[PDB]
């Protein structure tokens, strides 16, 4: 973040979508929730129909309980690409945000079926399975999550 | 002959017959489920011979020729945990869990490896 | 046991039943 | 002719249990040494 | 002698098929050539010569980069384009043209509509398929 502040010009910083994504993910990692949202909104302003890595935003907006923006983003993402796994995991995150979670598990497993090498879908599945007061399924899901991404 | 000398708890001659088998088949036909058996059995003999480096090499080679193999990844976890290469051990063990979630020894192996890593 | 119901009923419902015994996050 | 599929050695449960046990006493060795 | 090698790579063809192909081939060519042997001969301002459904007038329009009798002219002209210069329309009775015309845009309109959702619900169609 200090390197952004010093070694990155402001005009490049507030214009590059990739720098915005990296900066938002970084501020997520420091658990700076307010900072990340007002730049991810700028990212959506730059291009609404971009998927890349929307898992971070889905995780953020689940915490902030913004049901309407999440609904809009999920609708737009599906209308753009149905086969990208991040879109399906965002939908499952919204569904878990609402209330029902069995269909969220099913959506997550389908998203993992679209691309077996997506570790964040596995780890989101495992984190969700804790809410199902079930541990063995959660434990197996966590193990298969860590299998996909060694450093997670 | 190598397999049966292995089963007879006489490993040294089993290795020489399996080494001869490997060298006969080395030049031709790396594929076709024959060299796979040769390297797997030879690596098993080394792991039972207590020499680990060439066993790891052979297991890595056969893993290159075949990735979907829970037993291979379990053996890699065994060999890596025998040495102090904990990260490779846990990585291959998690791979084995991914290939087959319900493995008996693998769960205890993961628990022991994680505990050793934390205490390290 | 529910041997009889009100106003000479036939069957019986059971709305609720419970048993009692003694003894922030990253997504 | 129908060549038989060659037999493949299997990683038994007993030897891996022996190794995991040995590792448990291995880690138990220096914990008292550290103390 | 009539050459039949390309019609079948087998070097010998039974005489029944030799006249069968020769009679059929000549008739097929005589249909296209006239609105004789095939081995003897096979031969015979905007660059664009023809587009299905395009009359000479449509082609001319392209170069520019664009009451009972009169409707009968529009009656025939509509079926000229759709049927790719079919000769049976001139033999058709005039009153039989009307019902075919009415069904034409009715089917054509149905194509127009064909040629022209909640988050939870729209996920099922991908999963179930």
């Amino acid at each position: 973040i200090r390197l952004f502040e010093s070694q990155i010009p402001s005009h490049i910083k507030d214009t590059m979508p990739w720098c915005l994504v990296q900066l938002g993910k970084l501020h997520f990692e420091i658990i700076n929730y307010d900072m990340s949202l007002k730049y991810f909104n700028r990212l959506k302003d730059l291009q609404p129909a971009r998927v890349k890595d929307m898992e971070i935003f889905s995780t953020l907006l689940w915490h902030l309980h913004d049901k309407v923006k999440s609904s809009n983003l999920a609708n737009g993402l599906m209308d753009t690409m149905p086969n990208k796994p991040e879109t399906w995991c965002c939908i499952g995150n919204l569904l878990s945000l609402q209330k029902d979670h069995d269909a969220a598990i099913k959506a997550f497993e389908k998203a993992t079926q679209l691309d077996p090498n997506f570790a964040y879908a596995y780890t989101l599945q495992g984190h969700e399975h804790s809410s199902n007061d079930s541990s063995d399924s959660a434990k197996t899901c966590y193990r298969k999550a860590l299998a996909c991404d060694p450093q997670h | 002959m190598g397999v049966m000398y292995f089963k007879k708890n006489e490993f040294v001659k089993a290795k020489k017959y399996l080494k001869k088998a490997l060298e006969v088949v080395k030049d031709l036909d790396p594929s076709s489920r024959t060299t796979i058996s040769i390297q797997l059995n030879l690596g098993h003999t080394y792991r039972k011979l207590n020499e680990n480096e060439i066993a790891i090499k052979c297991f890595r080679c056969v893993l290159e020729k075949n990735d979907k193999n829970s037993e291979i990844h379990c053996s890699l976890g065994y060999l890596y945990l025998k040495t102090k290469k904990l990260q490779k051990a846990i990585d291959h063990l998690h791979k084995s869990l991914y290939l087959k979630p319900n493995n008996s020894s693998a769960t205890a192996l993961l628990k022991n490896a994680l505990e050793l890593n934390v205490t390290l | 046991l529910f041997p009889v119901n009100h106003e000479n009923g036939k069957d019986t419902h059971l709305r609720g039943i419970r048993l009692y015994v003694p003894s922030a996050i990253l997504r | 002719m129908i060549r038989r599929a060659p037999t493949t050695l299997q990683l038994s449960h007993d030897d891996v249990t022996s190794l995991i046990d040995d590792l448990n006493e291995q880690k138990l060795k220096q914990q008292l040494n550290i103390e | 002698q009539y050459d039949y090698s390309p019609f079948c790579e087998r070097n010998t063809l039974r005489e029944s098929r030799i006249d069968s192909f020769l009679k059929a081939e000549r008739a097929a060519h005589c249909l296209v050539f006239h609105k004789y042997r095939p081995d003897i001969d096979i031969m015979c301002s905007m660059l664009l010569e023809s587009v299905p459904g395009c009359n000479k007038e449509d082609l001319e329009r392209l170069s520019r980069r664009e009451r009972l009798d009169d409707i009968i002219n529009h009656e025939t002209n509509a079926l000229k384009s759709f049927w790719n210069d079919s000769g049976l329309v001139n033999s058709l009775q005039s009153h039989h043209l009307h019902e075919e015309y009415l069904l034409l845009q009715e089917e054509l309109k149905n194509v127009y509509k064909i040629k022209c959702e909640s988050l939870r619900d729209k996920c099922r169609r991908h999963y179930s398929n």
